[PDB]
């Protein structure tokens, strides 16, 4: 485990390659806790090892780069994971941020409501949501795939996630959906992230790296999140707080990737290809235009 | 005429001996940067912790107006660098304080322009 001094675990390709049944999920390293600096926020220690895991991979980060946060509020009533993605994100980028419950943010807009009432204009470069019901967790019933929020998500991502973009989306043991992970399929590479943080939980961040807009790959949702069970159950992760202490190259890395807007019919294998490999962004460049929805009763 | 002076209840509860408002969001850094108050990026030094700027707003925090014409936050979206021996109390620290417009570090806590 040399893994101690990486910001977490991704889950290896040949266990994204099994068919696996699921099964209850039994960490060898529940319980412990990583030592967080002293004063940080186990969320900020968890945001500040996601960052620094998505500076491994090929992020389109155009100028005026837009990013939306779903999920953002604590019970603390602040917003520490948008803190991190806005010290994370180029300056100037566009950050909005959004919950169920009400919260103080940093984010340049803020939207307070259940996630299915909220519509953008435009669409968005990178999708990041920690939305999680407790209740999920029930260990004595059926561990079924769930909808609530994950439905919404996964409606946003294919009408406003422009291609080129990316998703980071919280699951666990019992907070998953398996049209998720087929969607997964529709991005040019894929993984499960586990921060060393957070290692004894069952919670992983699934990540889309570069939106294709169609299958890549066909992944049955049922038996990829069983893969990533068998993963987590036989692969203890030593908790692990060693990256926090290295902030030197946090920033993400301001490419100027080129945004451009092409009809569906001129998305050829070289468009694809340029796509897949973080150097494309396709979308209009309109004004950012959001709003939730208000219920008016008596 | 009536309006809540918020500022003064809290110095005046502070002084009284309660609890400084918590939850202030810490971010990791470098501890290696510039010191200056209120910046973009956190840019804490070694005698420094970098704050996420909403969090550290006695208006935000207590959900009230902010105290001008235009209801304007100088610190939300931003980071508020706080001496680490004043880091108990975020919120305190930058309604008591003052940024100097020159060089934009705290007066008395970095400023040098007056030496
Ligand atoms: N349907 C929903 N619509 C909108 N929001 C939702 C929905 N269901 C759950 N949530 C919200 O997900 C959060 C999980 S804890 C995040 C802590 C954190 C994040 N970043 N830093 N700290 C809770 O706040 C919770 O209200
Ligand atoms: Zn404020
Ligand atoms: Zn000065």
């Amino acid at each position: 485990s040399s893994q101690a001094w990486q910001p977490g675990v991704a889950m290896p390709n040949l266990y994204k390659m099994q068919r696996m049944l699921l099964e209850k999920c039994d960490l060898q390293n529940y319980g412990d806790s990583a030592t967080l600096p002293k004063g940080i926020m186990m969320n900020v220690a968890k945001y500040t090892q996601l960052c620094q895991y998505l500076n491994t991979l090929t992020l389109a980060v155009p100028y005026n780069m837009r990013v939306i946060h779903f999920g953002a509020g604590s019970d603390k009533g602040v917003a520490p994971g948008t803190a991190v993605l806005r010290q994370w994100l180029p300056t100037g980028t566009l950050l909005v941020d959004s919950d169920l419950n009400d919260f103080v943010s940093d984010a340049d807009s803020t939207l307070i409501g259940d996630c299915a009432t909220v519509h953008t204009a435009n669409k968005w470069d990178l999708i990041i949501s920690d939305m999680y019901d407790p209740k999920t967790k029930n260990v004595t019933k059926e561990n079924d795939s769930k909808e609530g929020f994950f439905t919404y998500i996964c409606g946003f991502i294919q009408q406003k996630l422009a291609l080129g973009g990316s998703v980071a989306i919280k699951i666990t043991e019992h907070s998953w959906n398996a049209d998720l992970y087929k969607l997964m399929g529709h991005f040019a590479w894929w993984t499960a992230f586990v921060t060393n943080v957070n290692a004894s939980s069952s919670e992983a961040f699934l990540i889309g790296c570069n939106y294709l807009g169609k299958p890549r790959e066909q992944i049955d949702g049922y038996v990829m999140h069983a893969n990533y069970i068998f993963w987590r159950n036989t692969n203890p992760i030593q908790l692990s707080s060693y990256s926090l202490f290295d902030m030197s190259k946090f920033p993400l890395k301001l490419r100027g990737t080129a945004v451009m807007s092409l009809k569906e019919g001129q998305i050829n294998d070289m468009i694809l290809s340029l796509l897949s490999k973080g150097r494309l962004i396709i979308r209009e460049n309109n004004r950012v235009v959001i709003s939730s929805d208000v219920l008016v009763n008596n | 005429a009536f309006a809540v002076d918020a500022a003064k209840a809290y110095k005046d509860y502070l002084a009284s001996g309660g609890q400084p408002i918590t939850n202030c969001v810490k971010m990791l850094c470098t501890h290696t940067g510039t010191g200056q108050a209120i910046t973009v990026t956190p840019e804490a030094n070694m005698d420094q912790e970098s704050f996420g700027g909403a969090s550290c707003c006695l208006y935000c925090r207590c959900h009230i107006d902010h105290p001008n014409p235009k209801g304007f936050c100088d610190l939300k979206g931003k980071y508020v660098q706080i001496p680490t021996t004043c880091a108990n109390d975020p919120v305190g620290f930058t309604l008591k304080n003052t940024v100097c417009t020159v060089c934009g570090m705290w007066k008395g806590y970095g400023c040098s322009c007056d030496q």
